[PDB]
RNA sequence: CGAAGAACCUUACCUGGUCUUGACAUCCACGGAAGUUUUCAGAGAUGAGAAUGUGCCUUCGGGAACCGUGAGACAGGUGC
RNA sequence: GGUCCGGCCGGGAACUCAAAGGAGACUGCCAGUGAUAAACUGGAGGAAGGUGGGGAUGACGUCAAGUCAUCAUGGCCCUUACGACCAGGGCUACACACGUGCUACAAUGGCGCAUACAAAGAGAAGCGACCUCGCGAGAGCAAGCGGACCUCAUAAAGUGCGUCGUAGUCCGGAUUGGAGUCUGCAACUCGACUCCAUGAAGUCGGAAUCGCUAGUAAUCGUGGAUCAGAAUGCCACGGUG
C-alpha cells in the first residue's frame, strides 16, 4: 500500500508493529489484521508491499500519521473563530478540554510562572 | 421408603433426598466432583453417610436454588443431619460428638455503640 | 419569590396539551431528527411562557417554598408530623 | 461545547442589530446576556460585551463562525 | 388464575369473607384458593392527642391489616357467581382487577 | 474479661489432616481468597518434594524446628523504665509465630513464583539458612539473652 | 458548611426595574357573565392592538362559577 | 404423565419458599470443681446456651450542651422596614498549604481468549425487555410490569488454555490534540461525559494523626433520595477473608 509517513516498525510482530506505526487506531488494529488479512506473528517485512496493497483503496482515504501529526490542522478552519461553533479557543493557543482550561495555559503560550 | 433434608448457609438455599441403596451423590443432573471440582470444601457433603456404609444401603440426590458453593458445602450438613434423624436415632450421638448437628446462630456479645464486647458488666475485686 | 409566579403559572398550566402535547399529533412527527423536516420546529417554539414540560409547582400544605420533597408531596422542612399522624409509612427509629 | 446538535443565538441582540448592519461605517453595539452567540452578517463591524465589571468591544472582521462572545469578557482580574 | 386480592383492617373480618368463596365459588367448577396470604401489615401506630405540648400523649396502637389471594382458574359463570352476588359485604376491599 | 472464650479453633488441611498446613496458608492469604492459595501451598509441598522424589512433607516439621521460638517480648515498663522480661509463648503459639516470620520474608523474598518462595524458604529453614530462622534467632539474640538481666 | 446542585433555582448579593395596605386574604359600595387565540413591543415585571366567546338556580327577585373598580377597618420577617 | 426437549403442561402433596396464629431449652441429667453454698468449665441433648444472638427502650441524674434554620410559646425586634414582585450575573481564582477524600509505584500483578454460583434495593411527576441503526456516550420500535411475573448484576474474586520476561508500559487519564452529545433562556472565561491520538509525578518517602479484636478495619460490590439536576459527601446489609 506504500502508505505515507515518518516511521517504520523494527523487528516486533504484527499486533505491535501495526500500532507502533506513528498514528494507527489500536482498537481498530484487531479488525484490520483480519481485513487484509494476515497473521499475528508477521514481522512486517514479509508483507513485500503487496500482501497489504490488498486494502490499498481504503487506506488511500484514512488519516495515517502524516495527517494526524500535521494536515488535520487544516480540517478545523471552518469552526475556528468567534461566532457560534466549535471556537476561537483553538486559534488563541490554549488547552481545549480541562476544568477552566483557559487558566491552564502558563507553559502553553507565554507565562510558565504562577 | 425415602428420607429428606434442607439448609440455609452463605446463602444456599438447597435440599437433599435419600433413596434405598447404591451409594452415589448427584446434584439434579451432574455428579459431586462436577459441581464442586476444585472447591477445597467438596469433601464434607457425604462424610457422615460413608461411616454407616452407604455403598449398598443409602443413595443421595441434592437440588439447588441459590448455587453459592462456599455456603452450600455446609447448608447440606444440617440438611443431611435432618435426613439421618429419621433413618437412625443412634447417630444423634455421632452427629453431636463430631459437630455435624450444629447450625449457624452465634455472635459473641459484639460492638453496638463502639466497645468491642458489650454484654459483660463492670467488674472488680471490691470497690 | 414567596407566593410569587403562582399568578402566572395558574393561567397557562392546564393547557400544556393545547400549547404542545396534543397540538403536536401531526406536524411534530416530520419535525423530529428521526424524520428531518428542518423548516418546521422553529415556528412551534414561540409560546415561551407555557412551553412544556415546565411547572413552578404549589406545595399547598406549606404557605411558601421552603423546598418540596417530590417523593412525599410536602416541603423540605415538614417531616416531623408524620411520626404523629402516619403520612410517611416507614418513618420509625433511625437507621443511624 | 454544549451547543449540542446545532446553532443558536442571543435573540434580543440579533433582533436589533439590523440598523447597524444597514451601512456599518456606524458606531458599536452592546449586550449583557453574554450567552451571546452571534451570526455571519454582523461582519465588518463591532459588537461588545458587559464583562460584567465594565463593557468591551469585539470586532467581527472577516472569519467569524465559531464561539460565544464570552470569549472576550474580563469578569474578575485573573491575576 | 384471576387474582381477587381480599383485604381488611382486622384478621376477624377477612376470615369470614374468604371462607364464603372457597366453598361457594367452587360449587360446579374450579378448586378456588383463598387462605394464601401477602405481606400483612403488623406495624405500630402513633397519632398525637396531647391536650397541651407536655410529655408524650401520642398513644401507640397495633394493627393486623391482613391480605390473601382468592384464585379462580376459569371465569366459568356457573361456579363463580356467589362472589359477585356478595357485593352487600362492603367492609372487605376485594381488588379483583387484573 | 473473666470468661475462658479466647482463641480461634479452625479445621485442618484438605490432604494430610493438619491444623499446621491450614493455619500456615491462613496467614499467607495477604488479601483473603483462601481456596486457590491452599492449592498453591499444596504445590509448594510438591515443589519441596522435587528436591528428593520422596515424602518431603516428613521434612516440613524438620525445617520448622529451627523457626519455632520460645520467647516473645511485649509492652513492659514495671520497674519505672523499659524492663523485659520475655516470658515464654505457650506450646500452641510455637509454630503459629513461625508462619508470621516465614510470610513476612516470603512477601518480597525474590523467588520464581508464590509457591517457589515458600518451598525455597522452607528449604533454607531445613538447612538453618532460612530468613524465618534469622527473624527467630534475632529475637533469641535479643529477648532470650535478657533472661540474665530480668 | 445550612446548600442534598451560591450560572431561571426556596437569593444571599451586585444591581437595576416597581412598591411601600403592597404578593397573598376579609367586611360594604356601586357594578360585571367566565375565558380562548396571536401580532407588534419589552431584559423580566409589564406595554400597544386585533378577533373569537356569553354557561346554573331563574320568585326575573337574590346571586352562584367568577371578574371588577371605589370605600373604612387593614397585611408582614428563622431577629436570637 | 406425555415430551415436539422449555416445569414445557398433565399430575400430587415431602420441604425450601410465602405466613398468619403462634410454639418449644430447662442446671434439664452427666463428670470435675467448693461450703452437695458459689456459680464456673466440658458435655447429655441442641437451631442459641448461661442477656443465645442481632434491633429496642435510653427513668431521676444528662453540659448551666442543645432543636434558637418547621419546634410549641411567655418577656422583648424592624416596620420607608429584617415587608413582596422580576431579567441579568459572580462565587470556584492564585504564590500558600493541610488535611479530608482520591491514586499511580507490576507477577500473592494483571493482560488476551474461554469457563462455575448470590442478591441486598428503589420502581405510573414511574420503571421498561425482546428488537431496529451503531465507533459509542446515544438514538428509535415496543412487549410489558404494580409489587417473587416487567426490567437495571452477565458482583469482583476464582478456574483452563495463551502472551509478556521485571520491561516506565503492555499498566499510570496528570492531561491535551482534535471529534461529539442529553437538557437548557440557561454550562462559556462554569460543567457532566464519549471516540481516537497520546503520556505529567512515576521504582516503595521519613518523621509521627488513630483506623481496627471477630465474624470485625485490609479484600469483594450493587442501590437511594434533595431535585426541571453531575455530589467523591454519607447512609445500610451481604461475602473469599
Amino acid at each position: 500500500a506504500r502508505i505515507a509517513g515518518i516511521n517504520i516498525p523494527d523487528h516486533k510482530h504484527a499486533v505491535i508493529a501495526l500500532t507502533s506505526i506513528y498514528g494507527v487506531g489500536k482498537t481498530r488494529s484487531k479488525a484490520i489484521l483480519a481485513a487484509a488479512g494476515i497473521a499475528e506473528d508477521v514481522k512486517i517485512s514479509e508483507l513485500s508491499e503487496g500482501q497489504i496493497d490488498t486494502l490499498r483503496d481504503e487506506v488511500a482515504k484514512f488519516v495515517v500519521e502524516g495527517d494526524l501529526r500535521r494536515e488535520i490542522s487544516m480540517s478545523i478552519k471552518r469552526l475556528m473563530d468567534l461566532g457560534c461553533y466549535r471556537g476561537l479557543r483553538h486559534r488563541r493557543g490554549l488547552p481545549v478540554r480541562g476544568q477552566r482550561t483557559k487558566t491552564n495555559a502558563r507553559t502553553r503560550k507565554g507565562p510558565r510562572k504562577p | 421408603n425415602q428420607y429428606y433434608g434442607t439448609g440455609r448457609r452463605k446463602s444456599s438455599a438447597a435440599r437433599v433426598f435419600i433413596k434405598p441403596g447404591n451409594g452415589k451423590i448427584v446434584i439434579n443432573q451432574r455428579s459431586l466432583e462436577q459441581y464442586f471440582g476444585r472447591e477445597t470444601a467438596r469433601m464434607v457433603v457425604r462424610q457422615p453417610l460413608e461411616l454407616v456404609d452407604m455403598v449398598e444401603k443409602l443413595d443421595l440426590y441434592i437440588t439447588v436454588k441459590g448455587g453459592g458453593i462456599s455456603g452450600q458445602a455446609g447448608a447440606i450438613r444440617h440438611g443431611i443431619t435432618r435426613a439421618l434423624m429419621e433413618y437412625d436415632e443412634s447417630l444423634r450421638s455421632e452427629l453431636r460428638k463430631a459437630g455435624f448437628v450444629t447450625r449457624d446462630a452465634r455472635q459473641v456479645e459484639r460492638k453496638k455503640v463502639g466497645l468491642r464486647k458489650a454484654r459483660r458488666r463492670p467488674q472488680f475485686s471490691k470497690r | 419569590a414567596k407566593q410569587s409566579m403562582k399568578a402566572r403559572e395558574v393561567k397557562r398550566v392546564a393547557l400544556a396539551d393545547k400549547y404542545f402535547a396534543k397540538r403536536a399529533e401531526l406536524k411534530a412527527i416530520i419535525s423530529d431528527v428521526n424524520d428531518r423536516w428542518n423548516a418546521v420546529l422553529k415556528l412551534q417554539t414561540l409560546p415561551r411562557d407555557s412551553s412544556p414540560s415546565r411547572q413552578r409547582n404549589r406545595c399547598r400544605q406549606t404557605g411558601r417554598p421552603h423546598g418540596f420533597l417530590r417523593k412525599f408531596g410536602l416541603s423540605r422542612i415538614k417531616v416531623r408530623e408524620a411520626a404523629m399522624r402516619g403520612e410517611i409509612p416507614g418513618l420509625k427509629k433511625a437507621s443511624w | 461545547r454544549s451547543l449540542k446538535k446545532g446553532p443558536f443565538i442571543d435573540l434580543h441582540l440579533l433582533k436589533k442589530v439590523e440598523k447597524a448592519v444597514e451601512s456599518g461605517d456606524k458606531k458599536p453595539l452592546r449586550t449583557w446576556s453574554r450567552r451571546s452567540t452571534i451570526f455571519p452578517n454582523m461582519i465588518g463591524l463591532t459588537i461588545a460585551v458587559h464583562n460584567g465589571r465594565q463593557h468591551v468591544p469585539v470586532f467581527v472582521t472577516d472569519e467569524m463562525v465559531g464561539h460565544k462572545l464570552g470569549e472576550f469578557a474580563p469578569t474578575r482580574t485573573y491575576r | 388464575r384471576i387474582r381477587i386480592r381480599l383485604k381488611a383492617f382486622d384478621h376477624r373480618l377477612i376470615d369470614q369473607a374468604t371462607a364464603e368463596i372457597v366453598e361457594t365459588a367452587k360449587r360446579t367448577g374450579a378448586q378456588v384458593r383463598g387462605p394464601i396470604p401477602l405481606p400483612t401489615r403488623k406495624e405500630r401506630f402513633t397519632v398525637l392527642i396531647s391536650p397541651h405540648v407536655n410529655k408524650d400523649a401520642r398513644d401507640q396502637y397495633e394493627i393486623r391489616t391482613h391480605l390473601r389471594l382468592v384464585d379462580i382458574v376459569e371465569p366459568t359463570e356457573k361456579t363463580v357467581d356467589a362472589l359477585m352476588r356478595l357485593d352487600l359485604a362492603a367492609g372487605v376491599d376485594v381488588q379483583i382487577s387484573l | 474479661r473473666r470468661r475462658v472464650i479466647g482463641q480461634r479453633k479452625i479445621l485442618p488441611d484438605p490432604k494430610f489432616g493438619s491444623e499446621l498446613l491450614a493455619k500456615f496458608v491462613n496467614i499467607l492469604m495477604v488479601d483473603g481468597k483462601k481456596s486457590t492459595a491452599e492449592s498453591i501451598v499444596y504445590s509448594a509441598l510438591e515443589t519441596l518434594a522435587q528436591r528428593s522424589g520422596k515424602s518431603e512433607l516428613e521434612a516440613f516439621e524438620v525445617a520448622l524446628e529451627n523457626v519455632r521460638p520460645t520467647v516473645e517480648v511485649k509492652s513492659r515498663r514495671v520497674g519505672g523504665s523499659t524492663y523485659q522480661v520475655p516470658v515464654e509463648v505457650r506450646p500452641v503459639r510455637r509454630n503459629a509465630l513461625a508462619m508470621r516470620w516465614i510470610v513476612e520474608a516470603a512477601r518480597k523474598r525474590g523467588d520464581k513464583s508464590m509457591a517457589l518462595r515458600l518451598a525455597n524458604e522452607l528449604s533454607d529453614a531445613a538447612e538453618n539458612k532460612g530468613t524465618a530462622v534469622k527473624k527467630r534467632e534475632d529475637v533469641h539474640r535479643m529477648a532470650e539473652a535478657n533472661k540474665a538481666f530480668a
